RNA sequence: AAGGGCACCACCAGGAGUGGAGCCUGCGGCUUAAUUUGACCAACACGGGAAACCUCACCCGGCCCGGACACGGACAGGAUUGACAGAUUGAUAGCUCUUUCUCGAUUCCGUGGGUGGUGGUGCAUGGCCGUUCUUAGUUGGUGGAGCGAUUUGUCUGGUUAAUUCCGAUAACGAACGAGACUCUGGCAUGCUAACUAGUUACGCGACCCCCGAGCGGUCGGCGUCCCCCAACUUCUUAGAGGGACAAGUGGCGUUCAGCCACCCGAGAUUGAGCAAUAACAGGUCUGUGAUGCCCUUAGAUGUCCGGGGCUGCACGCGCGCUACACUGACUGGCUCAGCGUGUGCCUACCCUACGCCGGCAGGCGCGGGUAACCCGUUGAACCCCAUUCGUGAUGGGGAUCGGGGAUUGCAAUUAUUCCCCAUGAACGAGGAAUUCCCAGUAAGUGCGGGUCAUAAGCUUGCGUUGAUUAAGUCCCUGCCCUUUGUACACACCGCC
């Protein structure tokens, strides 16, 4: 995938800010619905999540026309040391109000 | 004589009043905007005609778009119209004005009927 | 090719513009009531939506 | 306040609609509001006809489906204000309610 | 009004939501003894109740997986934030649930049992 | 198959060495020997092309033609 | 082969037809680079398959990787990516080439390994559905018999649409199917409710009689849920209920199960849905991110883009429509429906009142309607009433073809559709054969929905008008039960 850094970090931090992310299967979608300001094509995020699944940091669930990627525990430390983050900031699903 | 006026007047017959000389389908076609592909083809034929040697026909120009409607300023060009398999070069006669380019490159050869096979018992 | 021709052909109408909302099929679509579901998929799920047989 | 409101209830079955239309008006009478009579609108029957087979080979047997949407209109009218009086909806799953006013 | 669709289309969309959510729960909670889905919608908010056998299995570490599914259903259908809640309910007489028994049979067959 | 045309030759890049298209003289005097792209999206950091009859900006994609 | 019963996917008596003509549409054949393909009662207006692009799977060509991950090279002294100009290209695909700029670690190369495919295989399969077979049939336990395969139960008889029931009985006790069941239509002047349905009464009105009526006639004109400023629910809606049970009378009947006739009753058989065991090498891998195995996967069988084709014609066949006319055609007037739809997650695309322009197809502005609130009281057709036509291929028929005008779209040519003026071809009731059908039925007749950017000769329903014949039979075509023969068991399309 030839997609740049500047959207790769954006997709990565969206994926880390909350434990999951939802993407419709449409490789010709002009714009992924959320992260609206970043103007990121849907094919780029689909293949980025495919690469992350291939390396095993995320597991994928497929309904009718949607992906339901679930970030795993091996996805925690990879996003942490890719985004250069101390192990205190967690996804919302991990720790709530505690 | 397309509509009683000669070809010379048709060369300087602008588009706005040319639609009143075309039929209904051609007038509706020219009422809607011609896309960039048609304009590029028109520029290509103009280039070929201006670079064509005097008293000699221009070179062949090819295209897939056979939905082009013939304009009087394209008369005398060598245009190769695709038939689905090859490009068919065709003259632009002074009688072809209201007709689409696709009518002059047939998409099938006419059938030569042979002996019927196993069917129609 | 680049973006100028990869998706240049319009699909703002017509049969290729519509697909099943389940299996993305392009044949036998049911546009009534905005169902947007394939004929096979509708027979599969009509109990789930609530279309039940009476007569 | 001076308020006159409209309450509409709709679902796919009649038992739930009837029990809501009964207990809600009974609570209204126990809460002494005069009630405009329940209006049962004509049913919307959503019919879909589909060939049973997924292939087209067969005896051309068509499967027909229905969806009966029944809706009831009840108007709660009191000399005083209404919304501060009644707030509890007491709505089971499967039935839809829209609460509007005379202005709306 | 103009913003809201007709009642017929609204009931159709509700049925579509029900079927899609049921399919998602089937494909996601297959190994967790999924039984069925029950949803309770109100104008205030919606309540989604999952019927399943292993509630402790569908619920992750301190409710991790239930939070994950709640976020998934929040994102995919675009509810207002905080307007959906997911309850996992243990079924009664799980031998009477054909879905659970069929899934258990499929699990047994995948285990290698005759 | 048996495609009548030969397999289309894909472009291979020129493998350019270190750029070095700017020179200073007598112990340091800057000499822009390449054209400046004046747009904001190009910026003043990048240079323009040095074609034999026009100038091209890598980012701004403007064409300054000298006749 | 016998015996009994049954069916308009059988017949009888009829009705309407089909096959005869034109056209539409689907198969075969022919031609083609391509006319993608499946399917041959139980395929042939079927794949909801009415394809200009898409659909597309076929052909002619051109791009992209949307080839993850891992290993090893490669590289910030550049891994590599985009692009102006020119040629080149159908293309304004930096696709390639000359030419330099520019992104910067995301890539590139090679090795494995993905992945995808409307690619193949329904004779590998799931699921679906069709057929056997919508006929009434099917099975367990225990017991009886037989060495056993098996048999009784599951039947002589009577009855039913029904192994439906009564009756006998080495059977007893069961279970499914049928029945029962749900929706539907028919009666409820009985109950509840009604400004998003009405009625009645009254008050304003408007017009005619006003000779003189005057509580005269009409109004789909305005009002009385505007909140004090009428009642009522018959007409409409939809809920709770009732109502019909062979219940009552006569007869037949072992007087049992039941059957015929009749009164009262809205109704003395409303149509559907579901629908057992076992099976088919029945159809779909071209519905699926249902899927095994095989094939391809970078010059792609992926994917996108351009065009053509799927319509192509010496010909055969299927379902349809139109007609062959006077029981008609045209012109004008009069007059009655019911299903059901209507503005969208992607998705842009709604139903449309009314006013104006145009002859029409259409266009131009004002609105209503997310809907018993607007289209709409759906002023429909058929039919009815009057005009003309006059037994002629004629004012029937509108196929073929010319010209012009609009609509949708990126694009209407191989004519999308529509409108106008032109031409009026066969066809004068159709051979041998053959389809469907018993009461609101066939048939005539229009209207919704599906497909739809634009669209119906198709289909699903709806309504309008509305019958002849019959209340039987096994003659043909078949089916069920019993007995019988068998040299068949892939089961007579057999075997020989
Ligand atoms: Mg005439
Ligand atoms: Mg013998």
């Amino acid at each position: 995938m030839l997609m740049p850094k500047k959207n790769r970090i954006a997709i990565y931090e969206l994926l880390f800010k909350e434990g999951v992310m939802v993407a419709k299967k449409d490789v010709h979608m002009p714009k992924h619905p959320e992260l609206a300001d970043k103007n990121v094509p849907n094919l780029h995020v689909m293949k980025a999540m495919q690469s992350l699944k291939s390396r095993g940091y995320v597991k994928e669930q497929f309904a009718w026309r949607h992906f339901y990627w679930y970030l795993t525990n091996e996805g925690i430390q990879y996003l942490r040391d890719y985004l250069h983050l101390p192990p205190e900031i967690v996804p919302a699903t991990l720790r709530r109000s505690r | 004589t397309y509509r009683g006026v000669d070809l010379d007047q048709l060369l300087d017959m602008s588009y706005e009043q040319l639609m009143q000389l075309y039929s209904a389908r051609q007038r509706r076609r020219l009422n809607r905007g011609l896309r960039r592909k048609q304009h590029s083809l028109l520029k290509r034929l103009r280039k070929a005609k201006k670079e064509a040697p005097p008293m000699e026909k221009p070179e062949v120009v090819k295209t897939h778009l056979r939905d082009m409607i013939i304009l009087p300023e394209m008369v005398g060009s060598m245009v190769g119209v695709y038939n689905g398999k090859t490009f068919n070069q065709v003259e632009i006669k002074p009688e072809m004005i209201g007709h689409y380019l696709g009518e002059f490159s047939i998409t099938y050869k006419p059938v030569k009927h042979g002996r019927p096979g196993i069917g129609a018992t | 090719g680049h973006q100028q021709l990869y998706w240049s052909h319009p699909r703002k109408f017509g049969q290729g513009s519509r697909s099943c909302r389940v299996c993305s099929n392009r044949h036998g679509l049911i546009r009534k009531y905005g169902l947007n579901m394939c004929r096979q998929c509708f027979r599969q799920y009509a109990k789930d939506i609530g279309f039940i047989k009476l007569d | 306040a001076i308020h006159r409101i409209r309450i509409t209830l709709t679902s796919r079955n009649v038992k739930s609609l009837e029990k809501v239309c009964a207990d809600l008006i009974r609570g209204a009478k126990e809460k002494n509001l005069k009630v405009k009579g329940p209006v049962r609108m004509p049913t919307k029957t959503l019919r879909i006809t589909t060939r049973k087979t997924p292939c087209g080979e067969g005896s051309k047997t068509w499967d027909r489906f229905q969806m009966r949407i029944h809706k009831r209109l009840i108007d709660l009218h009191s000399p005083s204000e209404i919304v501060k009086q009644i707030t509890s909806i007491s709505i089971e799953p499967g039935v839809e309610v829209e609460v509007t006013i005379a202005d709306a | 009004m103009a913003v809201q669709i007709s009642k017929k289309r609204k009931f159709v969309a509700d049925g579509i939501f029900k079927a899609e959510l049921n399919e998602f729960l089937t494909r996601e909670l297959a190994e967790d003894g999924y039984s069925g889905v029950e949803v309770r919608v109100t104008p205030t908010r919606t309540e989604i109740i999952i019927l399943a056998t292993r509630t402790q299995n569908v619920l992750g570490e301190k409710g991790r997986r239930i939070r994950e599914l709640t976020a998934v259903v929040q994102k995919r259908f675009g509810f207002p934030e905080g307007s959906v809640e997911l309850y996992a309910e243990k079924v009664a007489t799980r031998g009477l649930c054909a879905i659970a028994q069929a899934e258990s049979l499929r699990y047994k067959l995948l285990g290698g049992l005759a | 198959y048996t495609t009548p045309k030969k397999n289309k030759h894909k472009r291979k890049k020129v493998k350019l060495a270190v750029l070095k298209y700017y020179k200073v003289d007598e112990n340091g005097k800057i000499s822009r020997l390449r054209r400046e792209c004046p747009s904001d999206e190009c910026g003043a950091g990048v240079f323009m092309a040095s074609h034999f009859d026009r100038h091209y900006c890598g980012k701004c994609c403007l064409t300054y033609c000298f006749n």
